């Protein structure tokens, strides 16, 4: 005979944005109505001190600058797929036999496992996109040291 | 100091594995547990055979 | 089977749970995903996804246009997805000003390669082209993503607004003065054989006629000069094998009251178009008339 | 998997199976006995020291 020992399913490990150290670099705000808007602007108002000049030299003026900061959009996507077997068995029963029960259990577990994997992948994609937008804007060392 | 197993482990060939080997020409370890878990509806295995 | 089950009203996707909701209800588990209502669930329109080079996307940055697949016999990408507006640069049925404007706007590198491929081969436009219906989204880049409908009512995702289809003014043709509340729109290609080149004309035709025989009758009536040109080339130059003075393809049904005239702007250049808002796509293949 | 922006490629949901096998390698060793030793082990003659 041919002997098959214990079969193993992968013990996939979960990860989250908040649990990662990168979350400390970030501020995270959730907003259920984000789909409707595409503009986010912040404004800064600053008055710069001027030292009173000496005799004869040109004098300074009361001066201010006003500057605005804008938003970057970078949505992320993940696809996941279901076969016809799971889709038809998830909403049907055939004679109520034991094998049909096995198929129903398999279909339900398959779709829910796919949903769980997609959620984990979405969290990974969110942290990935945050790193992308952070790194794409960071200048190198020599320029900042020269500055 | 460390604790170690004092003897060899014994593996038992179940009577259901006998009929599976005779007809199906294969032996599934812990077969009764497999049948019970399959009919129960829990896919995740209890532990390695 | 039982009488009550037979008599019972049909199943109601309108309020019955979606499959993912059923599964998560079954295990009593909740993911962070807003799983309840699926977008595009009620969509009837059949959607395709197409990738296109960056040069051609101009005038598609405004939603709504005909997307055409053209052939190239080279081993490297065999098909290139072209827009109807760019195709007008080849037609002899375009005024000089409009052709000059289109020639100036589409001067990106990729566009001129398609124009070379269109006329570098012996075959006419008829065998080279095929229609893919109407395009309705943009995602720009060095390569851009288009989404397109091949059996459809033309709409945004939430159906918050209907999307129109725009046709350039020079190509638009009508063969009746009064319009019934329903009329179909067709793609028309005709060829001039008197000139040295087989010079093609590009037309879009709206008509209340659905039956092929009478439509072809009217077409042969109006295109008599082009038909005479075909016969003239056939008699004049033997051992040449011309064919199909004109070809027809059916592409659309629309409610005639919907038609409007509008202007279209891109690259702060201004184009004149005709517009059909409450449009729908029905696709047939090309067919020949002589 | 990880997500990506619209227009960029996306990773298909994928699964894989692997089947490790077993190996065989027995072991042997002989031990000898002397004929006089064997015959004295089996039975004894007239009783003497």
């Amino acid at each position: 005979f041919e002997a098959i020992f214990g079969t193993f399913c992968n013990r996939l490990e979960w990860v989250y944005f908040l649990t990662s150290g990168l979350a400390a670099a970030a501020h995270a705000i959730k907003f259920h109505d984000l789909n409707k808007l595409t503009t986010g602007k912040m404004l800064f108002h600053v008055q710069v001190p001027r030292v009173a000049s000496g005799a004869g030299l040109p004098t300074s003026r009361q001066t201010t600058i006003m500057v605005t900061k804008y938003s970057e959009k970078s949505p992320i996507t993940i696809p996941f797929e279901l076969s016809a077997a799971c889709l038809t068995y998830l909403r049907e029963t055939f004679e109520g036999t034991i094998l049909d029960k096995i198929l129903n259990v398999e279909a339900m577990h398959t779709v829910l496992r796919a949903l769980k994997n997609t959620a984990d992948a979405m969290e990974r994609g969110l942290i990935h996109s945050f790193l992308q937008t952070l790194l794409r804007k960071a200048p190198p060392y020599f320029v900042v040291q020269t500055l | 100091t460390v604790s170690a197993p004092a003897t060899y482990g014994n593996f038992v060939l179940s009577p259901e594995n006998a009929v599976t080997a005779i007809s199906y020409h294969s032996i599934l370890a812990d077969f009764n547990s497999y049948k019970a878990h399959l009919t129960s509806g829990q896919p995740h295995l209890p532990n390695d055979s | 089977m039982d009488a009550r089950a037979v008599a019972k009203r049909p199943r109601d996707p309108a309020d019955e749970d979606n499959e993912l909701v059923t599964a998560l209800k079954a295990k009593r588990e909740v993911n962070t995903i807003s799983v309840r209502y699926l977008y595009h669930a009620d969509h009837q329109a059949l959607t395709a996804r197409f990738f296109v080079p960056e040069g051609l996307v101009e005038f598609e940055a405004q939603p709504g246009a005909l997307l055409i697949r053209m052939e190239t016999g080279c081993d490297s990408p065999r098909h290139l997805y072209i827009s109807l507006y760019l195709l007008g640069i080849r037609a002899s049925n375009v005024s000089a000003s409009t052709r000059c404007l289109l020639e100036s706007v589409y001067t990106a590198s990729a566009a001129r390669a398609a124009l070379q491929w269109l006329d570098l081969g012996p075959h006419l436009l008829h065998r080279r082209l095929e229609t893919l219906g109407c395009v309705k989204t943009v995602s720009l880049g060095i390569t851009s993503l288009l989404t397109c409908v091949m059996r459809g009512y033309l709409y945004n995702t939430l159906k918050t607004e209907v999307f129109a289809l725009m046709i350039p003014k020079d190509m638009y043709l009508t063969w009746e003065e009064t319009r019934g509340r329903l009329q179909y729109v067709y793609l028309i290609i005709v060829y001039d054989y008197d000139g040295p080149e087989t010079r093609p004309g590009i037309y879009v035709l709206t008509s209340s006629i659905a039956h092929w025989q009478t439509l072809v009758d009217v077409a042969r009536g109006k295109f008599a000069r082009e038909r005479c040109s075909f016969v003239n080339r056939r008699i004049t130059r033997p051992r040449q094998i011309p064919l199909c003075t004109g070809v027809i393809q059916k592409l659309g049904w629309c409610l005639a009251d919907d038609i409007h005239t509008s202007f279209l702007v891109h690259k702060e250049l201004k184009l004149s178009v005709v517009r059909l808002d409450n449009f729908s796509v029905e696709l047939g293949d090309f067919r020949e008339f002589v």
